RNA sequence: AUACAGUGAAACUGCGAAGCUCAUUAAAUCAGUUAUCGUUUAUUUGAUAGUUACAUGGUAUAACUGUGGUAAUUCUAGAGCUAAUACAUGCAAUCUCGACCCUUUGGAAGAGAUGUAUUUAUUAGGAUGAUUCAUAAUAACUUUUCGAAUCGCAUGGCCUUGUGCUGGCGAUGGUUCAUUCAAAUUUCUGCCCUAUCAACUUUCGAUGGUAGGAUAGUGGCCUACCAUGGUUUCAACGGGUAACGGAGAGGGAGCCUGAGAAACG
């Protein structure tokens, strides 16, 4: 039922198009995959060629970076906090691209402590208020950078600086 | 094995402790199919906190959910973390089914990648179970005899098992050091003294 | 589509387009279904060895014609611009080279001629493993090529191993063969490459009587320098 | 810049915080060729644009037009007019028609109604904008 | 109803037909799966115990495990395309026209057609390690003289013929995976040579 | 703009 | 704003005109 | 009393379902799953289901999908699948008009109503803004859709077209449910109020502001439902808590909390089945069966999965929730009612079952939430009951220790 | 032919299945031409993967044997077998810097270094006019992919006589790239009468921007927010037409396979 063919639209002119042929295969679209927080339901599509599609209805987890320590954990997502498209995706805890999420802090924390040998030489460790803030909360800002209706995985990175700075304004 | 684990009261056999010993030992073993044996006439032994977590422990053992089980069950602050009061009980077991995934060779892609995730959840543990996991790859290596005397090594252990066991110790210390880094603890008897034995064994080979 | 109508076949074969219904359709291959003479073509329609398709097949099948020193046995597989064919019973080896017409002419050559060909340098990358590579007209992958050589050069490859032999860069003065538009045939001396960016480069070439043609770059052939060409022609 | 709900910033393009090597934030530009001169504007401008031949993901290639802007009364795109003469066979006469084509034109040039610009070719940028304003005069 | 009644010990089956209704209502009200005491349904069963496997119905449709009902039902049934077909619920009840049975015990008596008879197997091994399992043979002892042959006789003529052993180990296999190894291994020499000579070129050039 | 496209009717005789 | 329905428009729509017709006893309460 | 837990998944949580199915297909040699009874063949979502709802013909269910979204309706007489209907988005609500399967209205998450009928999808609309809840009034013959906006949408069927909305004070309804003995109307406002709207004329008359003395933290109405004898009322709360109101009253008789403090998403009342004072309160977790009057736990349904939503076939014993999970699972509680008539022979076959049997009865505290009620100290003894992260409480205890902090 | 060895029903695997009849539509069909740095691509062709084993299991059944049900079908259940290129599982090296400058091709101490695929983040950046292009590296991710448990013909070279070591020509498979065969969108141009057809489009997107969803991909293709635009007297829009000068397989709706179909299944 979902196409992507140009031919129902109306033309430049505004000239109202009849139809000139039925539906092809060629110009088709599938049903958008409403990823949610939650055990990991992944759903393999059969595209264009031999190629596939794998479509996370649900994920609980995401490699998420940390971008300027250079280094990327896997973390259980917390929720969706902000989506600058749609509030609704974010009241019913929709994961998709761009999505502002919230992630465990555990993994980074213990790196963190680890790499460095100290609680969040003493120049390296300093990072950005906000993050430590944030570090103290339990609960670090990510943005979903990865596809998840198309690859099925939420992967993503923390956010720092201008952008966390922005968000925290949008929030 | 499975005749062991199908006894009514392994608890109540001639040797129940030392048959628990050994069954700890075979809990360890790189062969899965030996622990999920070994494993089963552990909880034939009726102990109330490890039938909490059974299941838990099985999962470990299978291949396909080990990845799942250890984000899940062993994650520190987890929902299905241990209580801190099982924590002891159910540690030893962990620590050796931990042991002999260990163990597992890294032939493929895949069992590296298991390799690598049995030693990422070492900083979830506490310092005085992490040294225990250490000790228990220190336990083959047979050091005490060196330190002992005025540091000789012995012709008899000189062999080409004794080597591949000592590679197979520092690899795993390696891969400790590089996870937990500046958090790594540090013991003369669990880790140093056989890491000094290792090295001072290796130089009586190459010479010799 | 899998017919082909003779009216509708290329005219580059020279067919006679009263033999009947249906002529051969080129099956994929080393080259393009519009710029290839079918073995078929070939073998029945040119040299005349064989009277119709049932000879040829029985000629192919015995394994006497090679194309490129590799022993193909499809009747309709693609030979095509600068393929060298060997036929060893009669020990003849044939270049195929488009003449003044726009067809593909029957050229004999040494068995010295035989042993390389030229290849149209189409495209130059690094491979995986950072190997660098050039893409021939002709479908060839050739690895670890010469640094000097860019796009649109002509390699001169050994065709019992495959490798580059020689190399000409594409310059002002090289003798250049046309393999596309109404000039397909002519051979001439480049004059000047002109440089349209984001579009089709032209190229103006003379000939030996100083008439001067223009054709895209895409459909020039460098084939020696002036004078002395690393092949024979015609 | 930051007018929309999400964050603007050319993608792929990481600054650094904790580094804070330069106070200017690191732009990646590039020159789409044809000599036509990427605009210093974009090359120290603060806008980001998608559809900017020279910061955006947008390439030239194909056909190069010129025309004479008409409308600008849209974001980020104009209308221009190409005019030319029709030949009319049965009273062997040539007539004035034109054609409008809207362009889309990166901030980094601007446009009046009634300048020549030439655009460039690319890739469908919205359902009628075909072709990319590179350059104003 | 009919009592299709099979002894896989022996591999022999035999049908027994009840007239009275007696036997046929201690059947009923049970479940595929479920066992039964024979000397409910007489004396000559007397001892036995039968698991009811299945069954066949007055219009030929059978029963399905699953299903719980004593009636029919359309259910969409694969032979990935799946087709709507009649087909009878789980239940035993008065409509069967044959009911399944497996001999699970022996009783005390021997039923004439099923425990005083045997049925041989109709093959036997054809895998070498099955052949090692049926006769249990060591590793040193070979397969090749153990393996089953059976007598055939046309006219005067005769022979045996014999299985060809699957999964046996033989030369060929050997010489075959000694060229792929060879293969992959001159590959890679010449692989390295062409690098290598690739530097050389390089190296003339700068 | 030249289209640069091989013409078969040019190529061919028109003798008759 | 009226495209994609975004406004509400109180024409009426063929479709589902008479697709459910009133029961005539009302409510149970009086 | 003992609760049956027919189909569904009988394995974990942390197992996942997908997987138990290949190592089921490697155990199938078990003679357990060859007898295993299913009652409906292909019962089962491929992913999740969302919502479930029994015709009132008694003899058809309706239910929607995952992926690809999908509508499923099973024919009870013949223990199957009728048919499955893809769509093109997931859906929110649904309700049937008809008695059988015939005609029903879909409310889809972008933003569009879908009517299908028996042939297949007869007509789609578009609402202003995105809707969360819908229902429908026989007497009237409207169509009320609730929306993230304050208004309350209309739609006429009679007269296929849209109407006047009601205009509520707040922003958002979650949950809209009418009366059918009366015609009241309720809808769940994001802040804690429900607005009480006439269907006769078109005015508000009045509002309930929830009051929780136990938790001060902001709440929203998820569930609203009316009883059938038409004077009482129930309202779930975001925070987890069930308020059941005399409407003639402005108090709550009870409030009973599930205790984990997730979302009440369904509240179904147990009139049928005999002794009507039961009620069933739903969250993600857990739904519970319990006393109308003294809220006493009855009986108690905790599937592995998470519920999307939960519904009783009348008249029986007999639970159908939409899950997580990949099937559907339903619950037999004999000791309420008997099994349906379509399934004679369940009550047969009650000792194979699972029989599956503390939750509900007791509340649920968060690690967090007991350093701030000062239950530290409590911490080590029998009151509390350790629970996986968080530590059990007796319920009453609980609202003591919350009043004092 | 004492495992079989010629031929071979049945059965299991692999490949390919992609004329008619109705309607009608003015450069929205079609023709020429452009782009894909904006995409998918079986096959052909050329390149391309050193990272228990003298060979594992049924977690396996068919054809077949035999017992039956039915009025009956390319309708059927029970009991008993047995195989794979079907289904699952699975295993003593090379290259650099190179002292000793020992021998001056040369050997050589030691120090090092060592898959591929998906997803995300970050660093560096030979090819084109132009790229966030090719390629490489770091840190992790994965329902972590792939990296010969296969077959035919022949029986050579060695010796350490064990059937010990090492082997010739082919078939079928497999990752990635390019090529070929295709497909999908796409730039510009292209002979009717018309004003007694001057407004049309936002009429459940019209023109455009930001983000997301989907697609093989670009794209209002669809969705949320935002701006009010876009075609037209240089003829938009509408009307007529010797515009034969696109649709369906009983009627609408939903789904499945494949490299390629909304399939004459
Ligand atoms: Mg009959
Ligand atoms: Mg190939
Ligand atoms: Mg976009």
């Amino acid at each position: 039922g979902i196409s992507r063919d140009s031919r129902h639209k109306r033309s430049a002119t505004g000239a109202k198009r009849a139809q000139f042929r039925k539906k092809r295969k060629f110009e088709l679209g599938r049903q958008p995959a409403n990823t949610k927080i939650g055990a990991k339901r992944i759903h393999s599509v059969r595209t264009r060629g031999g190629n596939k599609k794998y479509r996370a209805l649900r994920i609980e987890t995401g490699n998420f970076s940390w971008a300027s320590e250079g280094i990327s954990k896997k973390t259980r997502i917390a929720g969706v906090v902000y989506h600058p498209s749609n509030n609704e995706l974010v009241r019913t805890n929709t994961l998709t691209k761009a999505a502002i999420v919230q992630i465990d802090a555990t993994p980074f924390r213990q790196w963190f402590e680890a790499h460095y040998g100290q609680t969040l030489r003493a120049a390296s460790a300093k990072i950005e208020s906000s993050v430590e803030s944030q570090f103290s909360a339990g609960r670090l800002y990510a943005c979903i950078s990865s596809r998840p209706g198309q690859s099925g995985r939420c992967d993503g990175y923390i956010l720092e600086g201008e952008e966390l700075a922005f968000y925290l304004r949008r929030l | 094995l499975k005749t062991l684990s199908k006894f009514k009261n392994i608890k109540n056999v001639y040797s129940a402790t030392e048959l628990h010993d050994h069954l700890m030992v075979l809990l360890g073993s790189r062969n899965t199919d030996v622990q999920k044996l070994a494993l089963d006439a552990l909880l034939a032994y009726k102990n109330p906190t490890l039938n909490k977590y059974r299941d838990n422990l099985k999962n470990l053992l299978d291949d396909t959910l080990f990845k799942d089980e250890i984000t899940t069950f062993l994650t520190e602050n987890g929902s299905q973390s241990i209580k801190a009061e099982d924590e002891k009980v159910v540690m030893p077991y962990v620590l050796r089914i931990f042991f002999g995934r260990a163990q597992v060779p890294p032939t493929s892609g895949q069992k590296r990648s298991r390799k690598i995730a049995v030693i990422s959840v070492l900083p979830n543990f506490k310092k005085p179970y992490i040294n225990d996991f250490l000790s228990l790859a220190s336990e083959r290596l047979d050091y005490n005899y060196f330190f002992g005397n005025s540091h000789q090594i012995n012709s008899s252990k000189a062999t080409l098992k004794t080597i591949r066991r000592m590679t197979g110790f520092v690899n795993i210390v390696n891969s400790t050091l590089s996870v937990l880094r500046t958090n790594f603890p540090l013991h003369t008897n669990s880790v140093l003294q056989p890491l000094i034995y290792s090295i001072a064994m290796a130089y009586y080979v190459l010479d010799t | 589509k899998k017919h082909l109508k003779r009216l509708a076949a290329p005219h580059h074969w020279l067919l006679d387009k009263l033999s009947g219904c249906y002529a051969p359709r080129p099956s994929a291959g080393p080259h393009k279904l519009r710029e290839s003479l079918p073995l078929i073509v070939f073998l029945r329609n040119r040299l005349k060895y064989a009277l119709n398709g049932r000879e040829v097949k029985a000629i192919l099948m015995q394994r006497h014609v090679k194309v490129d020193g590799k022993v193909r046995t499809d009747t309709t597989y693609p030979a095509g611009f600068m393929d060298v064919i060997t036929l060893d019973a009669t020990n003849e080896n044939f270049r195929l080279v488009y003449d003044v017409k726009g067809r593909f002419a029957v050229h004999r050559i040494t068995d010295e001629e035989a042993s390389y060909k030229l290849g149209k340098v189409k495209k130059v990358q690094l491979g995986k493993k950072g190997v660098p590579y050039v893409v021939t007209h002709d479908g060839r992958t050739i690895r670890y090529p010469d640094p000097n050589i860019k796009v649109n050069d002509t390699v001169k490859i050994d065709l019992a191993s495959g490798k580059i032999t020689d190399f000409i860069k594409f310059d002002a003065g090289k003798l250049v063969y046309v393999t596309g538009g109404r000039n397909l045939g002519r051979i001439g001396t480049i004059v000047h490459k002109e440089r349209h960016d984001g579009g089709f480069d032209l190229v103006h070439i003379k000939d030996s009587l100083d008439n001067t043609f223009v054709t895209r770059l895409n459909n020039v052939f460098v084939i020696g320098e002036q004078g002395k060409p690393y092949i024979s022609l015609p | 810049v930051q007018s929309e709900r999400a964050f603007q910033k050319q993608p792929h393009i990481f600054n650094n915080p904790k580094v804070k090597t330069s106070k200017r934030t690191k732009r990646w530009y590039k020159n789409a060729g044809l000599g036509f001169k990427t605009p210093k504007t974009a090359i120290e401008g603060s806008y980001i644009d998608k559809k900017c031949p020279f910061t955006g993901l947008v390439s030239i290639r194909g056909k190069i037009l010129t025309g004479t802007v008409v409308s600008t009364k849209m974001h980020r795109t104009i209308v221009i007019r190409r005019a030319y003469l029709h030949y009319i066979p049965k009273y062997n006469r040539y007539e004035k028609r034109h054609k409008n084509v809207p362009v889309h034109v990166s901030p980094a040039f601007r446009v009046q109604v009634g300048d020549i610009v030439t655009v460039g070719q690319c890739r469908p940028i919205s359902k009628t904008v075909r072709f990319n304003v590179v350059k104003v005069s | 109803m009919k009592l299709n009644i099979s002894y896989p010990v022996n591999g022999s089956q035999k049908t027994f037909e009840i007239d009275d209704e007696h036997r046929i209502r201690v059947f009923f009200d049970k479940r595929i799966g479920q066992e039964v005491d024979g000397e409910a349904v007489g004396d000559e069963f007397k001892g036995y115990v039968f698991k009811i496997s299945g069954g066949n119905d007055k219009q030929g449709f059978p029963m399905k495990q699953g299903v719980l009902l004593p009636t029919r039902i359309k259910l969409l049934l694969t032979k990935g395309e799946r087709k709507r077909k009649s087909v009878r619920g789980a239940i035993v009840g008065p409509d069967l026209a044959v009911l399944a049975l497996v001999i699970v015990k022996k009783g005390e008596q021997e039923l004439e057609g099923l425990t005083d008879t045997t049925v041989p197997k109709r093959l036997g091994p054809k895998r070498a390690n099955n052949i090692r399992k049926f006769f249990g043979l060591s590793k040193e002892d070979d397969v090749r003289d153990f393996v089953i042959r059976r007598e055939v006789t046309k006219g005067e003529k005769t022979y045996t013929k014999a299985p060809k052993i699957q999964r046996l180990v033989t030369p060929q296999r050997l010489q075959r995976k000694r060229h792929q190894r060879a293969l992959k291994v001159r590959n890679a020499q010449a692989q390295r040579e062409a690098a290598a000579e690739y530097a050389q070129l390089l190296a003339k050039r700068l | 703009h030249f289209e640069d496209r091989f013409d078969a009717r040019e190529h061919k005789d028109r003798s008759n | 704003k009226a495209s994609k329905g975004r406004k509400l428009n109180y024409s009426v729509q063929d479709p589902i005109a008479n697709y459910e017709a009133p029961i005539t006893s009302g409510y149970k309460w009086s | 009393v003992s609760v049956y837990q027919v189909s569904g998944t009988n394995v974990s949580r942390s197992l996942p379902d997908w997987i138990a199915k290949k190592r089921k297909r490697q155990l199938k040699n078990d003679l357990e799953y060859q007898n295993r009874v299913e009652l409906i063949q292909d019962f089962e979502f491929s992913e999740a289901s969302n919502k479930i709802k029994v015709s009132r013909d008694g003899q058809y269910c309706m239910a929607t999908g995952t992926y690809k979204p999908q509508i499923h309706v099973y024919d009870f007489a013949n223990l199957s699948l009728k048919f499955d209907r893809h769509t093109d988005a997931e859906n929110v609500d649904f309700t049937i008009l008809s008695d059988d399967w015939t005609k029903s209205v879909h409310l889809q998450n972008d933003r569009s109503i879908q009517f299908q009928n028996k042939g297949g999808l007869h007509y789609t609309t578009r609402i202003p803004k995105f809707g969360r809840s819908l229902v429908y009034n026989k007497v009237n013959c409207d169509l009320y859709v609730g929306a993230s906006g304050n208004e309350l949408y209309r739609l006429n069927l009679e007269k296929g077209r849209f109407l006047n909305p009601f205009k509520l004070d707040t922003e958002g309804v979650n949950h809209v449910s009418i009366n059918e003995v009366n015609g009241l109307l309720a809808a769940g406002t994001e802040t804690n109020v429900v607005e009480f709207w006439d269907p006769r004329s078109r005015s508000r008359v009045s509002k309930l502001y929830l009051e929780n003395n136990i938790d001060n933290r902001p709440f929203q109405v998820t569930t609203t439902s009316f009883r059938n004898d038409g004077l009482t009322f129930a309202c779930g709360t975001s925070n987890g808590y069930s308020y059941i109101y005399d409407l003639r009253t402005s108090e709550p008789s009870i409030i009973k909390d599930q205790g984990y403090g997730f979302d009440i998403k369904k509240i179904i009342w147990l009139d049928n089945v005999g002794t009507e004072n039961k009620i069933v309160t739903c969250d993600k977790r857990i739904a519970k069966i319990w006393d109308r009057l003294d809220g006493k736990a009855y009986a108690s349904m905790e599937p592995s999965v998470d519920i999307n939503d939960i519904e009783h076939v009348p008249g029986t014993g007999m639970f159908f929730t939409a899950n997580e999970s990949i099937p559907m699972h339903t619950y037999y509680i004999p000791s309420l009612g008997p099994s349906p008539r379509w399934c004679s022979f369940l009550d047969s076959i009650t000792e194979e079952l699972e029989e599956k049997p503390v939750y509900s009865n007791y509340r649920f505290i968060t690690r967090d939430d007991v350093k701030k009620l000062n239950l530290t100290h409590l911490v080590g003894s029998r009151v509390l009951r350790a629970y996986m992260h968080g530590f059990f409480i007796n319920t009453e205890l609980y609202d003591k220790v919350s009043l004092i902090a």
